[PDB]
């Protein structure tokens, strides 16, 4: 477990530098993500574990398909913000295997 | 190439010879191209899931037309003896492409007609889908090979000061079995090579005199160094910076550079030992999956006349190839030819009173 | 559907986080995350915590090392399964293989 | 006038001219860059940004070692200079820079919509907001979070009612989301200040118009670009498409169509200084991508229009050349500050 | 590429529309096809221009005369109707006099 | 909505109010209800405008074999009270309201025409509340 781990921080050190290379680019929109908060975009969907006689809990990752805020005002910052978003998208699946 | 297809119902034997060249139906006065198609003879097999059949036929047609103008683009992106523009003359299975199309050959041992059509179209779709996936794989590791050329010459793109020293220095320009001593290799442009040869005394104290040996003269650089104690590299290069002296640390190896080199010089003499051959695939899976497209493109045609004329199969089809600009008067003349064919309900928009797919480049 | 995973992060990891996808109102409309900065009390951090906690609709905590580690005893209060929490490393707070709850019933097997 | 400019112009200009031909001397050049990057921490960096014009800047602040701070305190001595010399304007220079205030006070706005939606109050929001648009007018806190009330609060004294007043209304902010609304906000006042400068011709207008033209362009082709993808309509697409381009006589038609970005280069191979950034737009691990390549572009027009002096670019390019240069700062601070040291030097130099 | 015959009948005194209000002359021009993929697409293609697939007429005749008993049953229907507007009717005059 | 300084007022309110909603929920029952139902004598009960009975208890009403429609059917037929027959073409409505196999079952006994009858009763009140049966009875028909 020690060493998903690890690759956990291995996956966010790539993702925080594609942040901060949407800083870079387009300046600032993070005020504009934090401010639209309405629903979510992956849920989880309970589930138990037979692995042996007993029972435990684990979890599955749900794509329940909200829609992308749109970033295109802000020097048309589509590309990056893409890219930042796909590699958070694969960090939640990560990590909920790890959870 | 535009290339044009029409049916007819053949109310007549002499619609054989009306394929060839009749004089009242013919294009342009005899002057377009025109020679009757190989036509074979298919089951009926079904009418009511026919019209599905068709429609997904078409679905796929366009899916493998697609599928070959990727392969024909891919074959250009090569960009070596085959292009859009130049060496584009790339022969249809050996034979010119103008020459198969008007003399295509059709095959039963390879598609049964015993066997229902659907069962030969998705036969068509399986083969062609694994030449697609072989085609991506290729796409991947070919181009990922180029990519590494260009990469490994990305390495041995730009200055001096990005560009390795392998084959310009050698091992006895720094200090081996220094005692507390680093030769920094400072370079200092050419506008300010003649001052730290006199300044270095007075840049670093603790340091070896005398030290003033040049190494090389670059066109963007003069290469030097100096050499001075391992704490005195810090006082060195903050002392040196603000008299435009660039400092670049510069670390010798034969092995490791040698064997860049070499791996860089087994990339290209492998990269065409893989690259004819490549044309090779290329060739082969371009010309399996056009011969395809043609005989599934008469498969469509066939299905559409079927569908149209009536229970016999006695039907009468040609290729056409019209001479440039008179096409519209083509058009007038065959609307004229064959509307007393429907002689009733068919505004036309796309359903013509006659047959016809379109087959261009 | 059931469960959605909650976020107690600074700006950075929360912006990551939110275009990650996660994040729902509540019947309340309270947001799913926290932000945490250096003008954020410890009250209002453990309040909030405890607050997600209790919404049981949430199941899964993402916390890095310094907010668990400024609240460590209410972190280690908690043992169940189902309301997972999980300690996470961090640009500002890189992980500590030393320090974890999931670890610390682990203790001793090395 | 009469394009005689230097018996009316230098009069009433040359005061500024000066003085912010002064501090222009405070953007870094590449030799500069040549002893930055060989710090290898942040105390070193913090000496090589402080011996330039920057003397002290972060003096009495920020004890602990970061990026964050060094950006905030470039952009307060951003917005204090800009204040300071739009403090002594003159008329045609006061509305260029008015202009140059709507740019920011057009996010401004924006980012007050969704007040009304969360139910908030302005002063909460106040240092969310960026201070160029402080808004010292009447009515500008305390907007009750009402649609109505926002909407007649700009109206009241913001000077941007003049332009809002014939392409938005209340209404209209309620029906379609939040960015459409900065789009067409951005691009009403674009094409505005294109007009705007067309009619004051002379040097001015010769340098400005190709960097609206070029800065309409690039948005065109970017939107088209990341608009494929996207739930929005082809007639929204029209809509905020800007029309002040050199695409605007002929081929923003075929960007109306041109959906895969390879269409989009063809499109731009009906305008080669164009093509060439195109071409530049690599997309691959070591070099640029198109966007990056069109802010390349804008930094050159801005060199470009620098070559002159007698032009009220000397309050346009001079902001967005400092805006470029903190850019620059801010990228090689955080990757500094990371340990990255692959991209050390992704951005876009300065002369 | 339906090639049955037509069923050909007009309407005379075209009754407004149920839900709008034209009374606009109709007619119906019907054919029978066996394609299952027509019965979904061709169907489709009404509903998307205009048309009235509810019923299903039969040629056995118990659900002709089941019919035309319900529609023996509409008159009924539609006195119970004229009784519900004589009352909304009768009720209003009571109420507007004070 | 009477509001006054003396607790005491609010309290006795209170205390009435909460009881007397207990006094209907224990008078209303659909046992007692039935037992009316048989017993010949119908009243203005309560429980006709309580709507869970008629949301949640209304399937009470079919007995076995429909027993208590059927007589409800035969007291509407033979009786000849305004009262009653009201109440029972009130109660049959509202039954219908909520099942369309009661629908299809009054239908087959013919028991629409006996509202239309009442339709046409002596007392006009009785004829509108029958007007309303059979407004119950139109539901897609």
């Amino acid at each position: 477990i020690i060493e998903t781990k690890m690759l956990m921080g291995e996956v966010m050190r790539e993702a925080a530098f594609s942040l901060a290379e949407a800083k870079f680019t387009a300046g600032d929109f993070s005020t504009t993500v934090i401010q639209n908060v309405n629903k979510a975009q992956v849920k989880i969907r309970a589930k138990k574990d037979n692995v042996a006689g007993v029972t435990l809990p684990v979890f599955e990752h749900y794509h329940e398909g909200t829609d992308s805020y749109e970033l295109t005002g802000l020097a048309r910052g589509g590309e990056q913000l893409a890219k930042l978003k796909r590699n958070y998208a694969k960090a939640v699946e990560l990590l909920v295997e790890l959870a | 190439t535009e290339f044009w297809l029409i049916s007819a119902p053949g109310e007549k034997t002499c619609q054989q010879t009306w394929e060839k060249l009749h004089a009242a139906t013919t294009k342009n006065n005899n002057l377009a191209v025109s020679s009757k198609f190989n036509i074979p003879d298919l089951k009926v097999g079904t009418l009511d899931v026919l019209v599905g059949l068709s429609d997904e036929l078409a679905k796929l047609d366009a899916f493998v037309e697609g599928v070959v103008k990727k392969v024909a683009q891919y074959m250009a992106d090569v960009l070596e003896d085959s292009k859009d523009k130049v060496q584009e003359n790339l022969l249809a299975s050996g034979v010119d492409l103008v020459t198969y199309i008007t003399r295509f050959q059709w095959d039963m041992a390879k598609y049964p007609i015993k066997q229902s059509l659907k069962n030969i179209s998705e036969i068509i779709a399986k083969g062609v889908t694994q030449i697609d996936n072989d085609l991506k794989s290729r796409a991947s590791a070919y181009n990922n090979l180029k990519g590494n050329l260009q990469n490994l010459e990305r390495k041995n793109a730009g200055s001096l000061l990005t560009r390795s020293l392998a084959e310009i220095v050698k091992k006895d320009d720094f200090v081996l079995d220094s005692e507390y001593l680093v030769t920094l290799l400072v370079v200092v442009p050419k506008l300010n090579h003649n001052d730290w040869i006199k300044q270095y005394e007075t840049l670093a104290e603790m340091v070896v005199p005398r030290s003033s040996n040049v190494l090389s003269e670059d066109q963007d650089s003069y290469l030097c160094n100096v050499t001075l104690f391992r704490k005195a590299v810090d006082d060195f290069r903050h002392k040196a910076r603000e008299n435009k002296f660039i400092v670049r640390d510069f670390q010798y190896n034969e092995e490791e550079m040698k064997a860049d080199k070499e791996e860089m010089t087994r990339l290209s003499t492998d990269k065409k030992k893989q690259f004819g051959p490549l044309v090779r695939w290329l060739k082969v899976n371009f010309s399996e999956a056009f011969i395809a497209w043609i005989h599934i493109k008469a498969l469509r045609v066939f299905v559409e006349s079927v569908l149209r004329y009536g229970l016999p199969v006695n039907f009468q089809a040609m290729l056409l190839q019209p001479n440039k600009k008179s096409v519209k008067k083509l058009r007038e003349v065959l609307h004229e030819l064959y509307k007393h064919l429907d002689s009733s309900a068919a505004s036309q928009q796309e359903y013509y009173p006659y047959v016809y797919y379109k087959i261009d480049c | 559907r059931g469960k959605l995973i909650a976020v107690i992060g600074d700006e950075d990891t929360v912006t990551g986080f939110l275009l990650g996808g996660i994040g729902e109102l509540n019947k309340n409309r309270h947001p799913n995350f926290l932000v945490v900065e250096k003008d954020t009390t410890i009250n209002e951090i453990e309040d909030t915590f405890r607050q997600f906690l209790n919404r049981d609709d949430i199941g899964i905590i993402l916390i890095n090392q310094y907010i668990a580690e400024m609240v460590r005893h209410a972190l280690d209060a908690h043992q169940r399964s189902i309301p997972a929490v999980l300690e996470i490393p961090s640009k500002e707070h890189p992980y500590d293989a030393a320090k974890d709850s999931i670890l610390r019933r682990a203790k001793g097997m090395f | 006038m009469s394009f005689f400019p230097e018996l009316y112009f230098n009069v009433d200009n040359g005061y500024l001219e000066g003085l912010v031909r002064g501090l222009k001397a405070g953007v870094l050049s590449q030799a500069d860059y040549l002893n930055l990057v060989q710090c290898e921490t942040l105390e070193d960096l913090k000496l090589h940004l402080q011996s330039t014009d920057y003397g002290n800047f972060l003096a009495n602040e920020a004890s602990p070692l970061t990026v964050s701070v060094i950006d905030d305190k470039l952009k307060e001595k951003m917005v204090v200079e800009f204040r300071h010399m739009r403090n002594h304007a003159y008329e045609p220079l006061a509305s260029f820079l008015d202009f140059i205030t709507y740019s920011y006070m057009i996010d401004n706005v924006i980012l007050l919509i969704t007040g009304t939606l969360h139910q908030r109050s302005i002063a909460e929001l106040v240092p969310k907001c960026h201070p160029l648009g402080s808004f010292e007018q009447m009515e500008a806190v305390n907007i009750a979070q009402t649609p109505a009330e926002l909407y007649n609060a700009i109206l009241v004294d913001t000077p941007l009612a003049a332009f809002f007043q014939d392409c938005i209304s209340e209404q209209d902010l309620d029906e379609m989301n939040i960015e459409i609304i900065r789009n067409t906000l951005y691009k009403a006042y674009l094409e505005s200040f294109y007009k705007f400068c067309t009619l004051l011709g002379g040097t001015t207008a010769d340098a400005m118009c190709p960097i609206l033209e070029f800065e309409a362009d690039r948005r065109a082709f970017i939107i088209t670009i990341n608009s494929f993808g996207t739930e929005l309509s082809k007639e929204d697409r029209a809509k905020l498409f800007p029309h002040c381009g050199r695409l605007y006589p002929e081929g923003l038609a075929q960007l109306a169509r041109a959906d895969d970005y390879e269409q989009v280069k063809n499109v731009a191979d009906y305008y080669p200084e164009y093509k060439l950034l195109f071409e530049g737009a690599g997309s691959n691990p070591g070099d640029k991508t198109l966007e990056d390549r069109f802010f390349e572009h804008e930094v050159k027009l801005n060199k470009l229009a620098f070559l002159n002096q007698f032009h009220f670019g000397v309050f346009y390019a001079f902001v967005k050349l400092k805006e470029q240069e903190c850019r620059n700062i801010v990228w090689i601070a955080e990757c500094i500050a990371q340990r990255h040291r692959a991209k050390i030097d992704n951005y876009i130099p300065i002369f | 590429r339906g090639n049955v015959f037509l069923r050909q009948a007009e309407i005379e005194n075209p009754l407004e529309d149920p839900v709008t209000g034209d009374y606009v002359h109709k007619s119906v021009f019907i054919i029978f096809f066996q394609g299952d993929q027509l019965k979904n697409r061709v169907k489709k293609i009404c509903e998307g221009f205009r048309a009235s697939l509810y019923p299903c007429p039969e040629t056995p005749q118990e659900r002709k005369e089941m019919a035309s008993g319900v529609n023996t049953r509409i008159d009924d229907l539609q006195m119970v109707l004229n009784q519900t507007e004589d009352h909304r009717q009768r009720v209003l005059q009571a109420a507007a006099k004070n | 909505q009477q509001k006054y300084d003396d607790e005491d007022i609010s309290e006795d309110i209170k205390f009435l109010l909460e009881k007397l909603g207990e006094s209907v929920q224990d008078l209303s029952s659909f046992d007692e209800y039935s037992s009316e139902l048989k017993s010949g004598r119908l009243e203005w009960s309560p429980v006709h405008k309580s709507e869970k009975f008629w949301r949640e208890n209304a399937v009470r009403l079919n007995e076995k074999n429909y027993e208590l429609l059927k007589i409800l059917t035969k007291l509407l037929e033979v009786s000849d009270d305004p009262q009653v027959l009201a109440v029972a073409a009130h109660d049959v409505g509202e039954y219908v309201r909520h099942y369309p196999r009661g629908k299809r079952v009054i239908e087959q006994l013919g028991g629409k025409q006996l509202v239309m009858n009442h339709m046409h009763h002596e007392d006009q009140q009785v004829r509108y509340n029958a007007l309303l049966a059979v407004q119950k009875l139109m539901v897609h028909n």
